[PDB]
RNA sequence: GUACCGAGUGAUCGGUGGUGGAGGUAGAUGCAGAGCAGAUCUUGGUGGUAGUAGCGAUAAUUUGUCUUCAGCGGCAAAGACU
RNA sequence: AAAACAGUGAAAUUGUGUGUGGACCCGAAUGGAUCGGGCCCGUCUUGAAACACGGACCAAGGAGUGCACAUACACU
RNA sequence: AUACCACACACAAGGGAUCGUUUGGCUCCUGGGACGAGGAAGGGCGCAGCAGAGAGCGAUAUGUGUGGGAGCAGCAGCAAUG
């Protein structure tokens, strides 16, 4: 809800700039042998648990 | 290849119509596919083959085995020998009467054609003489 | 035969140590040697191969041919010789990389570091070998 | 009944996260957590040897305790500017 | 490249071939099998018939507790169905054929549909929730495609 | 690995033709984590049943028109409901 | 928890083509109708085809071992 | 049995056994046995030209000195003034 502390903000802050796909760059390169993102996250599929 | 062994030649054909063509297959390889042909004694308390009701049928034993003179003897009336090298033949010189070569699959085309003048020479039947060297 | 004791024999730990190399170490891959007046003209025997430099193919498919080192890959081990070349179904052309060791130096590229280089690989023997 | 209704007035929550040790287990009314004792001066009792292996020196970064072994083995030399000081004691 | 099933002449045959399809398997086959050996303007001709609800494909062995007909009868069984969706793509895939023949510089005519086949691709999964805290299976079964269409020597 | 053909009472063994693309045996001895149909066996993969059982408690939906490219999607006009 | 090579690519199971049969095995044959014999395996049990139990199908894994102490035999 | 059901063989599907390989594990031996009020071990948050995870590092987030010496893996830019 509306009503948060400081302490339960920044953990929002950390888990939304976390959640995002491999850049499309970095396949390009020879080294680099990921496909997909693995620490990818869905708000319907699991908890936080910020609480 | 159509080829006899001369000391047998006018006997051979009463020896290969002679021969059982019987199969001791494993007892209900035809019901399920993860038990194959091959044989296996059955030791069950009930089973019908160890017991040897009649309409069941026959197990292996001592009593079909065959004459020792026959025994290991090839169609065309030879026994064999495996061989690998040129100096194998080297053995068989005093055998060439009932003994016959079979050259080893792994062998090359390159060194086949070594063998087969060394057999040509010495006197030797080879058994697999077209083998993979036809082209 | 090894009478040192701290040095391994081990097939595991000698590959490792190879693909794993890093800094001077990797430098030591790409060593070839030099052809016989070269080496009356300096006294080093292989030396490793730069850019600009002239290369005769020992080995392969470009075997006999001569030319200019353009590029050194030193991540996959190979090296790129002007006019060694694939053409693919486009019609457009891939140079293909060779071994160091596949090749011997015709002409040095004496460009930068190089007289220095050499210099001090020349006294470092003479250092011993005059004891 | 006791299954799925009784779910339905599950709402509120008596652990938060334990500042010491990041747990996400700090019991609100009982003023302890449950993962490290906090606030207590020494760490728990981990029930198992298996449990207490996965938080032992090593699983982190032991920032401090790899650059005292790399200055021991350099003899202690300290900084250049200040050898009069160190030569002295 | 693609290995088709059987072996005839480039010269005198049009071809064409699709992967993982997503129309359903056991519907597609009965379709195909009966217009195996059918000349190719009759064939487009029966499955326009079918889509208005005109004629009907009979069913043989992906067919049990199917409904009886009297359209049925002009292939002597009593069982047939409406396959709406697995119809469209076949008659699309047919007339693709006919451009072929034309460009390629065979006639319009006298092309006989001398092989068919229709193999299953892998599933694609899916669930449903059932009761006392289950979950169950919802899958989809697509298909593959071959056709090999021959002018007559007459 | 796969078809055929030969040898052995049998456990098994040998050859020939396609596929495959870098390693492999014969004799005598040594050490064993050394042979499967079953255990409501363990893990992974697949059938028959079957294009079948079912998918539709609640207020309700029709016509034109555009997209969509084939969404009772959007917009107008009616008919209903909380 | 799973997940090695962008190699090789078995069996269960599916489609198409060509042949042979109506559950299948053993013995003996025809140009051709077939003749004779056979109940479902494993297991406890005086006694199993059982209206006794386990088994839908295929692959891979899967159960008398190591040490100490006396012992009888064979071998040095 | 025109079309169903079964079996055999050839071709196409479906699955990942087998054989070939291994910068990993395990066991024995030898060395070592080096933390913290000068703020440890462990937790969190920030830092890249395009940068999520992991690795490395603290608002000095690739600084200084010594010994060397050729490239920075993709794209754009840098480099004997390193
Ligand atoms: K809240
Ligand atoms: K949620
Ligand atoms: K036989
Ligand atoms: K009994
Ligand atoms: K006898
Ligand atoms: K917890
Ligand atoms: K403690
Ligand atoms: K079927
Ligand atoms: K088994
Ligand atoms: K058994
Ligand atoms: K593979
Ligand atoms: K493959
Ligand atoms: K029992
Ligand atoms: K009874
Ligand atoms: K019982
Ligand atoms: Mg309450
Ligand atoms: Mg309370
Ligand atoms: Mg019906
Ligand atoms: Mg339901
Ligand atoms: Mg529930
Ligand atoms: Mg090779
Ligand atoms: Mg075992
Ligand atoms: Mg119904
Ligand atoms: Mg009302
Ligand atoms: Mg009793
Ligand atoms: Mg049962
Ligand atoms: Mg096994
Ligand atoms: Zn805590």
């Amino acid at each position: 809800g509306s009503i948060k502390t400081r302490r339960i903000k920044v953990q929002l802050v950390s888990a939304l700039k976390k959640n995002r796909c491999i850049p499309q760059w970095k396949r390009a390169c020879p080294g680099f042998k990921q496909q997909y993102n693995f620490t990818k996250r869905s708000w319907k599929r699991k908890t936080l648990k910020a609480c | 290849m159509d080829i006899v062994n001369p000391s047998l030649s006018k006997v051979i054909d009463i020896i290969n119509k002679g021969k059982s063509k019987k199969q001791f297959k494993r007892f209900q390889s035809w019901r399920v596919k993860r038990v194959s042909e091959s044989w296996r004694k059955p030791r069950g308390i009930d089973n019908r083959m160890r017991r040897k009701f009649g309409g069941a049928p026959d197990m292996p034993g001592i009593g079909y085995k065959k004459p020792n003179a026959i025994r290991f003897l090839l169609p065309n009336g030879y026994r064999k020998i495996m061989v690998a090298c040129v100096k194998d033949l080297e053995a068989l010189i005093s055998l060439n009467s009932f003994y016959c070569a079979e050259i080893r699959h792994a062998v090359g085309s390159k060194k086949r054609i070594e063998i087969l003048e060394r057999a040509e020479e010495l006197g030797i039947l080879v058994i697999n003489k077209e083998g993979k060297l036809v082209k | 035969m090894k009478f040192n004791k701290n040095v391994t024999a081990s097939r595991r730990k000698n590959r490792k140590a190879h693909f794993t190399s890093i800094g001077l170490e990797r430098t030591k891959l790409m060593n070839a040697p030099l052809s016989k007046d070269l080496k009356e003209e300096y006294g080093i025997k292989r030396i490793a191969v730069r850019p600009g430099d002239m290369v005769k193919v020992v080995s392969g498919e470009f075997k006999k041919k001569e030319g200019v080192v353009m590029k050194v890959n030193r991540h996959d081990i190979k090296i790129e010789v002007e006019g060694c070349f694939v053409q693919k179904e486009d019609g457009k052309k891939i140079n293909k990389g060779i071994h160091p060791s596949n090749l011997r130096i015709i002409k040095l590229s004496m460009e930068k570091d190089r007289a220095e280089i050499i210099n001090k690989k020349v006294e470092a023997m003479k250092s011993e070998v005059k004891a | 009944s006791k299954g799925t209704p009784s779910n339905g007035k599950k709402n509120k929550r008596n652990h938060t996260t334990c500042c010491r040790c990041g747990s996400v287990s700090f019991h609100k009314q009982k003023g302890k957590c449950s993962s490290c004792a906090y606030p207590e001066k020494k760490m728990k009792k981990m029930q198992n040897r298996k449990a207490m292996l996965k938080k032992t020196t090593g699983t982190g970064k032991m920032r401090h305790m790899k650059k005292e072994r790399i200055s021991r083995r350099a003899g202690y030399p300290g900084n250049p500017i200040l050898k009069e000081i160190r030569n002295k004691i | 490249a693609h290995k088709y099933s059987c072996d005839i002449s480039e010269a005198t045959s049009v071809r064409s071939q699709y992967n993982n399809i997503k129309i359903k398997f056991k519907n597609t086959r009965e379709v195909c099998n009966i217009i195996k050996t059918m000349e190719l303007n009759k064939a487009i001709a029966y499955l326009n018939d079918v889509l208005r609800f005109k004629k009907c494909i009979p069913v043989f062995r992906f067919a049990k507790k199917c409904g009886r007909t009297p359209q049925a009868k002009e292939f002597g069984t009593d069982k047939g169905k409406w396959p709406v969706k697995s119809v469209a793509f076949v008659k699309k895939m047919l007339e693709d054929l006919l451009v072929e023949a034309e460009k390629k510089g065979l006639g319009t005519s006298e092309l006989v549909i001398k092989h068919i086949q229709v193999n299953q691709a892998p599933k694609i999964y899916g669930r449903k929730h059932g009761a006392f805290g289950r979950i169950k299976p919802y899958n989809k079964s697509p298909s593959h495609i071959e056709v090999i269409a021959v002018k007559r020597e007459h």
